[PDB]
């Protein structure tokens, strides 16, 4: 629960998952449609340990970070 | 190789053993992520049998399995998507001028959609049967997504409802919404209408609004269009209550023959039972794997309806449609 990032997004999914206490939220970039960004995260609180959060980036920014 | 009569055999003993064991399921009160029934499995399997089946019991449902970028993601997406599904955008490109029912699989979700698809364009009505997100305004951004799908010159409208309460239950609601659109076909041409006229939606629905990138309507609140026979299905009592709270006019219509209100029939399929504990709207969840509660079996107890309309529809299918669902049963097992 620190999260942080370089980059700017907007939701795509919030949902719960088998087997897990903790809903996953399903990001994408917030410059997906202006310039086709790839770039999407993936954010889940860990089952077996609470205080640790999960965090998955795929795909690469096709820009600069938003300064 | 295989006779007609083997493979209809292995069709629909798939659907009547998915059926046992539902139905035990249900008559013993019991969760089934807790018994360890792999649910989504199923259901996944089952999808494209039932789209067959009930594309053959109402002529015009026009229903069709479609996903998104997301669901071709082996990293990201909770499983492939079912047999027979077409991406959105190949869909849009090849399909047939006409008006079309479908079930979108998003990677990690499936919606319900009625399509309208002429030479003029394309708008697609999505019912969204999950409304988990805090913040309202989270849902600009799911709405401008299907959009991007769809193509940004499609017209599009998004309306998330507060109906699913499981982590698996999208899909049979979400083919239920469908069956319910079909049901209100002129309703939903209406609103296709006005989306592509680019006219006032305030007449369609409670509340509505443009998003600024893609311009897509978002329906926060989509009654009467949603209507109290859209609404049958909801697991919480609370989520019915509030519908109805907010839209009086809902409360007084019988939602079947039986002429049960919206909120007899949710209060005649309460149960109470375990389920995994999971955590709330603010994300708290108390101590113990499981949490006691009362919830609305109806969703159970479609899925089950609409296995045995299945199986008897397959019992009785011309050779050709057998063989049809049997490849798509063959494929779904393949995963
Ligand atoms: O209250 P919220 O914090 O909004 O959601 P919460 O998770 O606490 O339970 C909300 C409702 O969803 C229902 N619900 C929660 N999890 C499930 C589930 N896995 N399956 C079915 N219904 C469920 C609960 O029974 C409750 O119904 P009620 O509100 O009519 O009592
Ligand atoms: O008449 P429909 O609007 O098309 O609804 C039919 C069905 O009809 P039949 O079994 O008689 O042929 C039931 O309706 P009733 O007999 O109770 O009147 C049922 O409704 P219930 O669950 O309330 O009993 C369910 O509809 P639903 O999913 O809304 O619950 C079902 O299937 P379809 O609506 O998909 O056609
Ligand atoms: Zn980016």
């Amino acid at each position: 629960i620190d999260e942080g990032d370089l980059w700017t997004w907007r939701k795509y999914g919030q949902k719960d998952i088998l087997g897990s206490r903790f809903p996953r939220g399903y990001y994408r970039c917030a410059y997906k449609f202006t310039h086709g960004c790839k770039a999407t995260k993936q954010v889940q609180r860990s089952e077996t340990d609470s205080n640790m959060l999960a965090i998955t980036y795929l795909s690469e920014h096709n820009h600069p970070r938003p300064t | 190789q295989a006779t007609v009569d083997r493979l209809r055999t292995q069709v629909t003993g798939f659907l009547s053993g998915a059926l046992g064991k539902l139905q035990a399921l249900s008559a013993q009160n019991m969760d089934p992520e807790l018994a360890q029934f792999r649910v989504l499995d199923v259901d996944r399997a089952i999808m494209p049998l039932l789209i067959v089946a009930e594309n053959a019991r109402n002529p015009g449902l026009n229903l069709v399995p479609l996903h998104m970028d997301m669901a071709e993601d082996e990293e990201v997406r909770t499983q492939p998507p079912m047999a027979g599904s077409r991406h959105i955008a190949e869909f849009v490109a090849s399909a047939r001028p006409g008006r079309y029912r479908a079930v979108i699989d998003d990677g990690s979700h499936t919606r319900a959609a009625d399509i309208r698809k002429d030479a003029s364009g394309t708008s697609v009505i999505v019912v969204d049967p999950l409304r988990k997100e805090k913040d309202e305004s989270a849902y600009v951004d799911y709405a401008d997504n299907v959009n991007m799908e769809f193509g940004e010159h499609a017209k599009c409208a998004f309306i998330p409802v507060d109906i699913q309460k499981s982590f698996f239950d999208c899909r049979i609601l979400s083919l239920s919404l469908a069956l319910k659109m079909h049901d209100k076909d002129d309703a939903f041409a209406a609103f296709h209408e006005t989306l592509r006229n680019g006219g006032d939606p305030s007449h369609h629905v409670s509340r509505a609004q443009q998003t600024e990138e893609l311009g897509a309507t978002l329906v926060l609140d989509g009654a009467p269009l949603v209507d109290a026979r859209m609404m049958k299905h909801g697991q919480a009592a609370s989520s019915v209550s509030r519908y109805l709270g907010n839209h009086p006019e809902q409360s007084t219509v019988p939602v079947n023959k039986r002429n049960e209100t919206l909120g007899e029939r949710t209060t005649r399929h309460l149960v109470k039972r375990k389920v995994r504990n999971r955590a709330d709207s603010e994300g708290r969840v108390t101590s113990g794997e499981t949490k006691e509660i009362t919830f609305s079996n109806s969703v159970e107890q479609k899925r089950i309806a609409l296995l045995n309309r299945a199986a008897s529809y397959v019992n009785s299918a011309p050779p050709p449609v057998v063989m049809r669902m049997a490849k798509l049963l063959q494929d779904s097992l393949l995963d």
